[PDB]
């Protein structure tokens, strides 16, 4: 399982979604692949709401409702920093999937999480928010439920 | 002043290495600088981490942008005939900050006869 998520988070563009309930160690999951990566050869980013704790080496922004930044204009923002990898906090609504399916065929490498019970319940959410069924099966990696 | 020396040497540097890029990024314990050289990302420089504020400060002000606000992204735009275009972003230790520099036969290149 770990040769698998590493060949897959060291592509070099595509999503990869970590999905299951709350308090299943997601963001532990991902804070471990974002330090895997955490080389001197790449530029990483993330999104969070908020920031679990600092990987020193990997920017990360907090979203902050005081000045209206939010997942969406955060991710839009971090795209404009010309990163090799990028991570959302979660794609919880259809115009930061948008963002995050564009990141992906831009040559990015995206990382996210969703809230579903199984791990064809994340390409599931991923057709119900909005996203053309076809733009799936070209970003999207895989799945880690 | 010194910073303002500091970082047209920089971006001499950056013009004289070929790179396209500029990566200044503030974490907590350290301040790094790194030059994109034609898509791979290079360790230069790491100065003392007090910096951080003075080199986004002085970026800013040559961008034209705004100095006190530090909790949304401003894009701006310097001519040096190197045209370069920062974008600065708000992060967990201060902002972070890149600049892209953009200058203003095909088999020789890499094609194949056919």
């Amino acid at each position: 399982n770990h040769d698998n998520f590493r060949r897959l988070i060291k592509r070099p563009h595509g999503i990869i979604l970590v999905t299951g309930p709350t308090g299943s160690g997601k963001s532990t999951t991902l804070y471990a692949g974002l330090q895997e990566l955490n080389s001197s050869e790449r530029n990483i980013l993330t999104v969070e709401d908020p920031i679990e704790f600092d990987i020193d080496g990997i920017g990360q922004t907090q979203v902050n409702p005081r000045v209206d930044m939010t997942f969406a204009r955060g991710l839009r923002a971090i795209l404009r920093q010309d990163p090799d990898v990028v991570m959302v906090g979660e794609i919880r609504d259809l115009e930061t999937a948008q963002i995050a399916v564009q990141a992906s065929l831009t040559g990015h490498l995206v990382m996210s999480t969703l809230h579903t019970n199984t791990a064809v319940g994340a390409v599931t959410r991923l057709r119900d928010m909005g996203i053309e069924p076809f733009l799936i099966s070209s970003s999207l990696l895989g799945v880690l439920a | 002043a010194p910073i303002i020396k500091l970082i047209n040497a920089m971006l001499g540097e950056a013009i004289k290495e070929g790179a396209s890029d500029i990566h200044i990024e503030t974490f907590e314990k350290t301040l790094s600088i790194r030059f994109r050289v034609d898509g791979v990302l290079r360790e230069v420089l790491a100065p003392s981490r007090k910096l951080s504020s003075l080199l986004v400060s002085r970026v800013k002000v040559m961008a034209k942008l705004d100095i006190a606000e530090k909790r949304v992204p401003q894009d701006g735009r310097i001519s040096l005939a190197v045209d370069v275009r920062v974008s600065t972003m708000p992060s967990s230790h201060g902002e972070r900050v890149v600049m892209r520099l953009l200058d203003k036969d095909l088999h020789s290149l890499g094609m194949t006869a056919h």
